[PDB]
RNA sequence: CCUAUGCAGCUUUAGGGCAGGUUAUUAUUCAAUAAACUACCUUUUUUCUGGGACGGACGCUCUUAUUAAAGAAACAAGAGUGAGCAAUGGUUUUUACUAAUUAUAAAAAAGAAAAGCUUAACUGCAAUACAAACAAUUAAAGCAGGGGCAUUGUCGGCAAUAAUGCAUUGAAGAAAUA
C-alpha cells in the first residue's frame, strides 16, 4: 500500500537526495474499507532480500 | 467589484433608472450602513432570470447631541439607526469614525462641525482643570 | 401559479474606506483626505489648481510629504520578485543601482513643487516638530530623485528645532522624528551632487549636537525600535560621524534586542554602516545579525550579497555559514551582477581568505564560454587578486587569469 | 448526423453503472515479466519492486 | 436585545428613575423611550463598555 | 448499431469504452479532501432546443429570442 | 443486524407456510353436508360449486 | 392566388411573468410578499388535399378488383376493433354431440360439453429461421431449477388472423455499496 507522496519516493529517490530533501514517510495504515486488498504497508526505501 | 458591475448591467431597463436615483441621494442623507440589494427571480419551467432592485426604507428621526445641545434631523435606514444606538449615540458615532468611512457630504459636514466644537470645549475645560 | 418562482437577494459588497478618486472635496477634512490618498500627480495638480485658496498649513505639509511617493522609478530599473507582495518593510521588487525616475514625470513634479514652494513661506512659523521632520525627510527623498538640488528652507527648519536647546523636541518628540531627521539630512548631503561646503558644515554640526544632547544625554533612545535605530546608524555612517562611539553602542544595543524584526535588506545596511564607521569590536552584534540570514534567504538581492561580503571583509568578521549563503546565492545571480560589481565581490572573498568552490567554478565556466573577453583596467587587478588570494589553482583559474592578462595587454591604455 | 427528424439514436435507454477504479492501474502480464528476466533486463536473484 | 433589531437597548442609569430603575442599574428599555425622554434629559447613557466601567 | 450510423460516430471521434467514467477519488491512497464532490445522477434528457441545442439534433439554426425589457 | 432480522422473518414465514396451504385448499372444497340444492335436485354440480364456494370466500374475506 | 426556418402592426375570457398605479395582508419610524383589476414585457397559434378555404381523415386487423408464387397505389370499395375470461387457462376420463365468432370450405385421434384434480397466465438461458431502411415486431427445437395432471406424454396463457405507445421524468418492492 502506497500513498501519492510515498509512490514518488519509491520511483524517483534521486529527485529528493539531489535537493538534500528527506524522503517521504510511509503510511501508518489503510482504511478498513480496503481490507483484503493489501498485505503490507510499503516502505519508501524497499528492503531487498536474496532469492 | 467586477462582479458588482456585471450584475448591475443585467438589471432591467427600469431598474437601472431606479438604481441611479438611489445613488444620487448619497450626499443628501446619512449613508451609514446603507447597502444595495438586488432581487433575482428564477423559474422551474424555464431558464430565465429577472434582475430588479430592492428599495431602501428611509426614516426621518431627531437624535440628541449633547455636544451641540440640539436635536439634529436625520434621514436614516433602520440598520444605520441600530448601529448608532449600539455604539453610543450620534456623538460617539461621529467621534469614533474617520472621515473616509462616512462616504457622504452631509455626514462629513456634520462630523467636521462636531469635531471642531468638541476640541474648543475640551481645550477650555482642560485649561480650567 | 403554474410556474413556481424562487427569489434570491444579492448584496453588493463595497470597500469600507472611501478612495477620494472622482468626487470633489467640499470641506476642510475632505480636502485633506483627497490630497493624502492621491494616486497620480495629475490628481494632486488638479486639486491645487481648483482649491488653491482653500489651503492651510496642514494641507501644504501633506502635499509635500506625499509628492516623493508619486514619483515612480523607471520600469527598466526595477526587477520583480517571484510572488512577493507588499508588506511591512518588504516590497515586490529590488532596485538596480542608481535608479532613474520616469522620463515624463520629472517636469510635472518640478512644476508642481515650484508652485508649492512659492506659497509656503508665510506658514514657516506655524510648524511642529512632526511637521518639520516630515518636510526634511520629503526633501531628502526629492533630492535622491532628480527633482530638486537643495532645500530652500533648510536653514529655517534646523533653526526651529535648535532654538531653546531643543525645547520643541523635549515636549513633542517621538521615535519617528529622530529617524526622519537624521535620515533626511544624510540624503540631502550625499545623494546626487555631493554638497556645498557651507551646507555640509551646518548639517554635520547640527547632527552632532542633536545626537549627544537628545538621544544620549536625555536618554531619548528609549523611544527607538530596531528599524528606527538602524536608520540612524545608516545616516551617521554616511555623515562619517566616527568621533562619538557612545551613541553607536546604544544604537547597536537597540538593534540587538529587536534583531528578529529586521529583514536582509536591513541587516546589510547595519553591516555597511558599522564598516564605514569602523566599529568592529561588537562581535556579539555581528553574530546576532548573521543568524538572521538563515531563514530569510528568499528575501536577499544582489545588492545585499555585495554589501554583506564587502562589509565583512572591511570589518574582518569571517562567518563560514554566512559566507556560504552569499556564495551560493551569488552563483545563481551571476547574470544580475555587473562586471564591476562582480569583481568587487570576488575581491571580497580573497580578502577574507575563503575559497567557495561553487562560486568560483561558476565564474570560471562563464569566462571560458565567452569567445572574446574584454576586461577593463579598473577591475582587471581586482579579479586577479581574488584568484590569488582565494587560492584558486591550476585546475582552470590559470586559464581564466591567462585570458584576463591577454585582454588587459590587448588595450594597455 | 441529422436524420431528418426521426431522431432514432435517442430512442435507446441510458445506463449509469460506474466502472471499477482498478481500470486506472497499469497491467503487467506474468508472461511478460518472465521474458524480461530471461533476456537479462531484470535481476531475479533479489526482490523485484515497481522501481 | 441582540435580536430586537434596534427596538430594545441596554441602558445605564445615572439618576434614579420612577420605573426604569435606580442609579447604577443596567436594564433593558424600549428604544423610543431612551431616544426621546431618558437620553436628551440627561438621566441615562447607553450601555457601552466604557460607560459601564465609568458609571456602572 | 447499424453499420451506416456506426461509421458516422467513429468518423466523428467516438471512442467510449465504459458506460460512465472512472472516479480517481476511489483509488486507495489517492483521496484528496479538497476535491470532494457528492456523486450526482447523470442527466438523460437531450438538449433539443433548436436555438442553443445540439446541432446534430436539429435541421437548421433558429434565431434567438428577445430579452425581457 | 438488518440481515439477521430479515433472515429471521423469512424463516418464520416458511414455518407457517404449510398451514396456510392447507387452509387455502380446504376453503375451496365443497361440504356436501350443508348443501340443500341436491335436495332440490335442480342445479348441476358446477352451479352448486359456484353458489357455495363464493359465499364462503366472500364471508372469509 | 398559393408556398416559407418568413417579418411587422393590431385584438382577445390562447400560455407564462410582475417590472408602474390601485387594492389586500404584514412590519419599521420613501418598506416587504401577490392565482385580483388596469398598464407593460415575452412566447404559441400542424400536415395531407386533382390550387387554397369549408368538410373529412391520421393507430391496428379481415375482405374485393389488378387471376390460379409473393408483393403492389388513389379523399377506391365492403366490414371490424382501443376487449373479455380466476375459467372461456393447464391436464386426465367418459360419448345417442360436431357448433360458433366482425368475417372465413380451420380441425375426427381433433374439438365441444359433462365429471375430477390443479396454477406452466413460471425462474435463468437458447441453435436456427420468417420478415425488415433502422427502431422495434413474429415463430421456435433444445439445456438447468421448482411444479401440475397423467404414468412417461404434455403445459413458457386463450383455434388462428386486431384489443396498442420509444426515450425522458416520476413512483413502488428488494438487494449491493458509500
Ligand atoms: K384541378
Ligand atoms: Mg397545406
Ligand atoms: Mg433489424
Ligand atoms: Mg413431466
Ligand atoms: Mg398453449
Amino acid at each position: 500500500y502506497y500513498t501519492k507522496d510515498g509512490l514518488e519516493g519509491l520511483l524517483f529517490p534521486k529527485r529528493f537526495t539531489d535537493k538534500n530533501l528527506p524522503l517521504p514517510r510511509p503510511a501508518v495504515a489503510w482504511h478498513p474499507k480496503f481490507d483484503g486488498k493489501f498485505d503490507a504497508v510499503g516502505q519508501i526505501p524497499p528492503v531487498y532480500e536474496a532469492v | 467589484q467586477q462582479k458588482n458591475v456585471e450584475i448591475a448591467r443585467k438589471l432591467l431597463p427600469l431598474a437601472k433608472k431606479q438604481l441611479k436615483g438611489l445613488l444620487d441621494r448619497q450626499d443628501n442623507v446619512l449613508w451609514g450602513k446603507t447597502d444595495i440589494v438586488i432581487r433575482k427571480r428564477t423559474f422551474k419551467k424555464n431558464d430565465e432570470e429577472l434582475y430588479s432592485l430592492v428599495q431602501v426604507q428611509w426614516l426621518d428621526v431627531k437624535l440628541w447631541s449633547n455636544i451641540l445641545q440640539e436635536r439634529v434631523p436625520l434621514t436614516l435606514s433602520q440598520e444605520t439607526l441600530t448601529h448608532i444606538e449600539s455604539i453610543g449615540g450620534l456623538d460617539d458615532y461621529l467621534l469614533k469614525t474617520p472621515d473616509s468611512q462616512m462616504k457622504s457630504n452631509f455626514s462629513s459636514d456634520l462630523r467636521w462641525r462636531v469635531v471642531c466644537e468638541a476640541m474648543k470645549q475640551g481645550e477650555a475645560e482642560s485649561k480650567q482643570k | 401559479y403554474r410556474n413556481k418562482v424562487t427569489i434570491e437577494y444579492i448584496k453588493l459588497k463595497e470597500p469600507e474606506n472611501d478612495d477620494y478618486a472622482t468626487r470633489d472635496p467640499t470641506n476642510y477634512a475632505q480636502l485633506l483626505g483627497a490630497i493624502s490618498i492621491s494616486r497620480h500627480l495629475d490628481r494632486t495638480t488638479y486639486l491645487y489648481e481648483t482649491f488653491k485658496d482653500k489651503f492651510d498649513t496642514i494641507h501644504y505639509v501633506t502635499a509635500l510629504t506625499k509628492l516623493p511617493g508619486l514619483v515612480h522609478y523607471r520600469g527598466a530599473d526595477l526587477v520583480m520578485r517571484d510572488g512577493v507582495q507588499w508588506s511591512e518593510g518588504v516590497k515586490p521588487f529590488w532596485q538596480k543601482p542608481n535608479a532613474q525616475p520616469r522620463k515624463h514625470l520629472l517636469p510635472k513634479a518640478q512644476g508642481l513643487l515650484s508652485k508649492l514652494e512659492e506659497q509656503f513661506p508665510p506658514h514657516l512659523n506655524n510648524l511642529f516638530p512632526r511637521q518639520t521632520a516630515n518636510l526634511i525627510w520629503a526633501y531628502g527623498q526629492l533630492k535622491r530623485k532628480q527633482v530638486v538640488a537643495a532645500c530652500p528652507f533648510l536653514g529655517d527648519f534646523l533653526l526651529s528645532l535648535r532654538r531653546d536647546n531643543f525645547l520643541a523636541l523635549d515636549k513633542h518628540a517621538t521615535g519617528a522624528d529622530y529617524a526622519q531627521i537624521v535620515k533626511g539630512l544624510a540624503n540631502l548631503q550625499t545623494a546626487g551632487s555631493p554638497a556645498d561646503e557651507d551646507t555640509r558644515a551646518l548639517i554635520e554640526d547640527f547632527v552632532d549636537q542633536l545626537t549627544q544632547e537628545m538621544l544620549l544625554r536625555r536618554g531619548h533612545a528609549r523611544l527607538l525600535d530596531a528599524r528606527e535605530a538602524q536608520s540612524i546608524l545608516w545616516g551617521l555612517g554616511k555623515l562619517n560621524r566616527r568621533k562619538n562611539t557612545a551613541i553607536i553602542d546604544v544604537l547597536c544595543d537597540v538593534v540587538l534586542a529587536g534583531v528578529n524584526s529586521l529583514t536582509p535588506t536591513a541587516l546589510a545596511g547595519a553591516f555597511s554602516a558599522l564598516a564605514k564607521l569602523g566599529h568592529s569590536s561588537r562581535t556579539d552584534v555581528f553574530e546576532a545579525m548573521a543568524k538572521g540570514y538563515h531563514l530569510q534567504t528568499t528575501l536577499m538581492s544582489p545588492q545585499d550579497v555585495s554589501l554583506t561580503v564587502c562589509a565583512c571583509a572591511d570589518l574582518g568578521f569571517r562567518d563560514d555559514n554566512l559566507l556560504k549563503i552569499c556564495g551560493l546565492k551569488a552563483a545563481d545571480m551571476l547574470g544580475e551582477f555587473s562586471n564591476a560589481s562582480l569583481a568587487w565581490l570576488m575581491a571580497g572573498f580573497g580578502r577574507l581568505g575563503y575559497n567557495h568552490e561553487a562560486f568560483f567554478s561558476a565564474v570560471n565556466k562563464s569566462v571560458l564560454a565567452e569567445p572574446v573577453v574584454e576586461v577593463e583596467p579598473g577591475f582587471a587587478w581586482r579579479v586577479l587578486s581574488a584568484y590569488a588570494g582565494s587560492g584558486r589553482k591550476d585546475s582552470e583559474s590559470l586559464k581564466v587569469c591567462g585570458r584576463i592578462t591577454e585582454a588587459f595587454l590587448a588595450k594597455l591604455y | 448526423l441529422y436524420d431528418g427528424g426521426q431522431l432514432g439514436l435517442v430512442k435507446f435507454p441510458v445506463t449509469r453503472q460506474i466502472p471499477s477504479y482498478e481500470v486506472l492501474y497499469n497491467q503487467l502480464g506474468v508472461s511478460k515479466l518472465v521474458e524480461f528476466i530471461q533476456l537479462g533486463l531484470l535481476d531475479h536473484t533479489k526482490t523485484i519492486t515497481m522501481k | 436585545v441582540e435580536e430586537s433589531n434596534g427596538k430594545l437597548v441596554k441602558i445605564v442609569l445615572l439618576d434614579d428613575v420612577d420605573r426604569v430603575g435606580q442609579q447604577g442599574q443596567t436594564v433593558v428599555v424600549k428604544a423610543g423611550l431612551m431616544r426621546h425622554l431618558l437620553f436628551p434629559e440627561g438621566k441615562a447613557l447607553y450601555a457601552t463598555p466604557e460607560n459601564e466601567a465609568k458609571y456602572s | 448499431l447499424h453499420k451506416a450510423y456506426a461509421k458516422k460516430l467513429l468518423k466523428l471521434g467516438f471512442k467510449r469504452r465504459f458506460w460512465t467514467d472512472p472516479d480517481p477519488q476511489m483509488v486507495p491512497g489517492f483521496f484528496d479532501p479538497s476535491k470532494y464532490k457528492p456523486r450526482e445522477r447523470l442527466n438523460g434528457k437531450p438538449n433539443l432546443r433548436p436555438d442553443i441545442g445540439c446541432p446534430a439534433l436539429r435541421q437548421s439554426q433558429r434565431p434567438l429570442k428577445k430579452l425581457p425589457r | 443486524e438488518k440481515r439477521t432480522k430479515r433472515a429471521k422473518e423469512i424463516n418464520d414465514a416458511l414455518a407457517k407456510m404449510p398451514q396456510l396451504i392447507a387452509d387455502y385448499k380446504a376453503a375451496r372444497k365443497i361440504d356436501w353436508a350443508e348443501v340443500s340444492i341436491i335436495d332440490k335436485l335442480t342445479l348441476s354440480k358446477k352451479q352448486i360449486r359456484e353458489k357455495y364456494v363464493k359465499r364462503r370466500l366472500m364471508k372469509q374475506n
